[PDB]
């Protein structure tokens, strides 16, 4: 239809929202999912 | 003027239509084969079921393609501009 | 106004760009932002784009910054099952050490579901809303951003740079050049090999450039028809009859009813070809 | 003006007809395979009904579309209007 | 005006004849998989039976449609009142 | 009256043939697998007959009114008196 | 009445060969199936013959209705005299 | 006679092209059932020809007859009699 | 003059295209289980074959009356004569 | 012009849907083999997946062609200036 | 002249299009027996590939009659010298 | 002139679109049995590839003369310079 | 007519569509949520 500037601004905003979660949201959440894997874990060795 | 906007809604009708058929048909294929997996084995069916989900995003894409243009020739006319 | 004039508005977006005299100002017709060259923007696809990734973006902090490690909360829960989800999708497909790959697959995911959410929303109360707001009576406004070819062109073109960067990253630029001159069709006898490298450059080329348009062109192709029935379904409205008034609150229903089914499935499509497309990208699959 | 009308005429009837035949296809093909596997595995019916009611939606998706531009054709004109 | 008599007669012929070719087809593959259950096991026909009705339901609803259409376009042309 | 008269054999023609088509391959497919079921298990086929009679009047009911439409086209025709 | 001839012609070779596909198709099929089932059960040959005559009633009836139109319409012609 | 005449070219065509199409996707799968029963067991080759045989002719008969209709188009016309 | 050698241009390429295309799939078909039959009998292939060749004779009959009457029409046009 | 750019739209329809069809139908033919592979071997699924879109890529090559230049023909026109 | 010129093009898309078309259903069906017949038997495929070409010269033997007539068509147009 | 523009539009847009119609078909038929043949064989899919290569390029011979002949009927035109 | 008409249906459909939504997609998944925090919660407890 209308290729505009506006396919520049939302690859930047793309890469921008990706680095962000990349580095604010995904360590915190995996970091605490695998720390109650080992608690649990931990428990399972009471043997 | 007035074939350039017969001959449009012919293609329209032809781009529309044979995506339709298209799609039909090869989502019956690949329906029948999955109905077929979850029968042999129904503990599979989660699996089986992304796997076709997955094989529909690749079945289905220029029929798509198709449509979009056919809605886009109906309402804007990029041959109508051209003369 | 008649029905013909109703959907010629719903089809325009809301463009800013080089007027005739000066670089500052909005389009009042269809025609005056079909003269605007390629520098010019859709005010009302980025405005969208950019909220719904902050609103994404902040919510999916506001459960990393106090993760519990503990008994989650309500929010939490949710944030740790959708990564959990996520995760899982990118090991069966993926067997690196990429740490790229998982968080973009995530943000892709949840972002496109947002901005095809928006198109079950009654399809003249945004636009009426920046109308009145505005104080203007023919004010172009299109909320669905995944209805513009631009935003889902641009969402893929990233996909396809990075797909070539990771490519050349871990193969090197040798390697890269391999992948499309040398390996669909191969043999031994080099007399033979020197005559298949324009046959195998054909075929990788065109499959290399067919994924970024693929992947744009299914997702706009899917929106604007469900956005266009939509509208079609909004004109039974305008004809005030009783009995076609009733019949088309029906089909509304109908269609809703699909559409979600349909927005979420693109979403799941596009994050699982982009995981795809990307672990290809690493390892020599012939 | 009446070659636009018998051409949206004979575009509403392919529109119409294409979907009807793919639809008819594949919906055999898909209820072929769910009554192999309702004779196969007698128990199993009520998931594999769901699953071909699950498939079914896919199969009649760009034939409804096909159908609403058909009758939009009918008793409407995006193409009388642009003469 | 014969031009748009002529065209709405051949579309009415493309309509019902993709419409018959179509569930001709489906159902020979549909009642094909019946038979071949009902033989294999013949105490699960009644249940077979009310299956392969549910399946052809849904194998008839656009052709019926078209069908609708095509006699709605005989004895009630839409397109000779639009000039 | 001369294009209306000769596109109106166009369209009993396409009745006619795409119904004979469907209906030659639909009966094609419904019938071999009744031989196969017959084959199966020689003492079943006086139940697979009727059922295959009865899977046999849903496959022919649209060519029926297609052979139906096509002869009155033929005979009467209403496209005449429409103009 | 040349325009009228001509598609006359065109109805008649089209009533002809789709007749002739969808029969040649159909017989194929049947005939594979046929022959399977005489590998099986060679016993079961004689009753298999004619069980197979039984479909093939079925699978011509339409086209033999098509092939008796289209001489009908060779060596008379109901649309000359603008019927 | 120029229309006419161009047009019974065209009838030839058809009568020929879809008699061959059908005719040879019709003995392929016809063949491919034969050799396959042959493979399995290969003493019963003798009967298996004469009924690959019985069913070829049914097979041809119509596609025989629009060849020989194609035939009489060709070196005779009963269209240009007819003006 | 001009619309029948134009039309018979058109109609030799149908009987060709429309015989290559019926015989390229039969063949293909045929072709499948002969090497089926021959890789599951590796003993029996200089029978296979020879059977084999005696289906090719009549799957590839009426295609070669087809190409016989193309080129007859295009070296010894018989319609130019007629008008 | 327009007749060159009103057979240009239809170009572009033939050049989509054509492609769009036969993209359908062979996903549909790869996947449905795709899933009984699945489940016949649950521990081979990458690997399967890896070759079945190793084999997309050569069957959707001459498609995306297709497509490529239907739109090269929908905004450019190498036919117009032919005059 | 414009006539025949413009019907000879179509005629040369056709008589390769059609042939393409045939070519590599064919080609895909003979193929997939023979990698089926590979994977049984990986010691028979030297014979193999000698029978699968074997098969392939008459695969694709009217489909090149068919590529050198298109191309005698092309190139010293024989229609043009009649008129 | 303008008409034999046209006409070479539609003739290209009918090459590339049976084409990849074609090489649609006929790769998701040899890759759904190639995965077949890798799911019960994982020893052997080394060599079942480069037989499926080997297959492929008898599989698009065809087509990309087609496509070939095509881009030179876009790019030139033989027959623009033989009115 | 058009107007103040195309808004009384949608309005009439959306209210129709949240209803549907509210009652029939929404306790599936509250359910769902729920017992992923009964599961996570009885692990602790035991470990
Ligand atoms: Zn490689």
């Amino acid at each position: 239809m209308n290729i505009n500037a506006t396919l520049i601004g939302q690859s930047v905003a793309f890469f921008i929202f990706v680095l962000f979660c990349m580095k604010f949201v995904w360590p915190p959440v995996i970091a605490a999912l695998q720390e109650r894997q080992k608690k649990i874990a931990d428990g399972l060795d009471a043997a | 003027m007035e074939t350039v906007v017969g001959l449009t809604a012919i293609a329209v009708a032809l781009l529309i239509g044979l995506g339709a058929l298209g799609t039909a048909i090869g989502f019956g294929l690949l329906g029948g084969k999955f109905l077929e997996g979850a029968a042999r084995q129904p503990e599979m069916v989660p699996m089986l079921q992304v796997k076709m989900f997955i094989v529909a995003g690749l079945l289905d894409a220029v029929t798509m393609i198709g449509v979009g243009i056919a809605l886009f020739f109906t309402f804007a006319n990029p041959f109508v501009g051209q003369i | 106004e008649t029905a013909s004039g109703y959907i010629q508005h719903h089809l325009q977006n809301l463009t800013f760009g080089r007027l005739p005299n000066g670089d500052w100002g909005f389009a009042h017709t269809a025609e005056q932002a079909k003269e605007m060259g390629f520098w010019a923007f859709h005010v009302d696809t980025l405005g969208w784009s950019v909220l719904l990734g902050v609103v994404f973006l902040f919510i999916f902090r506001l459960a990393a910054k106090k993760a519990t490690s503990g008994q989650p909360g309500g929010l939490q829960n949710f944030v740790e099952v959708m990564v959990e989800f996520v995760d899982t999708s990118v090991k069966d497909t993926f067997h690196g050490r990429n740490p790229l790959i998982a968080p973009l697959a995530l943000t892709v995911f949840v972002w496109i579901f947002l901005l095809n959410l928006i198109d079950l929303v009654p399809v003249d109360y945004l636009p009426m809303l920046a109308a009145k707001i505005t104080g203007d009576e023919h004010l172009f406004f299109r909320a669905v951003a995944t209805t513009d070819p631009n935003a889902t062109l641009g969402l893929s073109i990233s996909v396809f740079a990075l797909i070539v960067f990771y490519s050349i990253k871990v193969k090197g630029i040798g390697g890269f050049l391999g992948e499309l001159t040398l390996h669909p069709f191969s043999s031994k006898n080099i007399v033979v090999q020197i005559l298949l490298i324009p046959v195998n450059f054909l075929l990788e080329f065109v499959t290399l450039i067919a994924k970024p348009v693929s992947l744009a062109l299914r997702l706009f192709g899917n929106m604007y028809a469900g956005e266009l029935i939509f509208i079609l379904i909004a004109v039974m409205f305008g004809s005030g009859m009783f009995l076609l008034s009733a019949l088309g609150v029906a089909l509304n229903w109908a269609w809703a009813v699909f559409h979600i089914l349909i927005i979420t499935l693109q979403a799941f499509i596009f994050m699982m070809l982009t995981i795809v497309y990307l672990s290809m990208a690493h390892e020599d699959n012939h």
